[PDB]
């Protein structure tokens, strides 16, 4: 949507590959590799 | 952007208009500017924290 940022991923050279790309949020936020690079932040409910 | 819904594009630019700054005035609450009165309750001639 116009406004918003695309997801954060970056290209790198790994196992001979040029171009082996990753992400932010990866596996998913839930059980994410480093919760301070993904967008997504788990928050408690605040009262009402 | 605010919403995201197109609603024209009738006369829009990127011009910075404002290369004069968003104007700037300093906070003096010390005549009840940024006060409130409390729900139903009167308070008269006197000092309240
Ligand atoms: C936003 O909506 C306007 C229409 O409300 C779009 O403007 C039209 O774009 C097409 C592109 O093929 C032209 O044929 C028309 O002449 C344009 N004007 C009108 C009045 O329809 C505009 O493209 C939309 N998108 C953006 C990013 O502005
Ligand atoms: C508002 O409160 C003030 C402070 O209690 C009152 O001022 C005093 O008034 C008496 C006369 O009634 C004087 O002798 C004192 O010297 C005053 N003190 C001060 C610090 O000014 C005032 O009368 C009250 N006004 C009303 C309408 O209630
Ligand atoms: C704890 O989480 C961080 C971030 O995902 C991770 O680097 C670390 O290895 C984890 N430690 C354990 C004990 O699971
Ligand atoms: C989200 O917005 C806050 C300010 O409210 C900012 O500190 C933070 O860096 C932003 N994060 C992203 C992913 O845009
Ligand atoms: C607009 O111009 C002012 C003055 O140079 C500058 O401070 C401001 O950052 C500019 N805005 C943008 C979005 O470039």
């Amino acid at each position: 949507p116009i406004g918003t940022n695309y997801r954060s991923c970056e290209s790198t050279t790994v196992l001979d590959h040029t171009d082996w790309c990753r992400c932010s949020c990866l596996p998913d936020p839930i059980t994410a590799y480093d919760p301070r690079s993904c967008s997504q932040k788990k928050s408690l409910v605040g009262v009402g | 952007v605010i919403g995201d819904f197109n609603c024209t594009n009738f006369a829009i630019n990127d011009l910075n208009t404002t290369v004069p700054r968003i104007s700037e005035y300093v906070v003096d609450v010390s005549y009840g500017l940024g006060t409130y009165y409390i729900l139903d309750r009167v308070y008269l001639n006197t000092t309240i924290l």
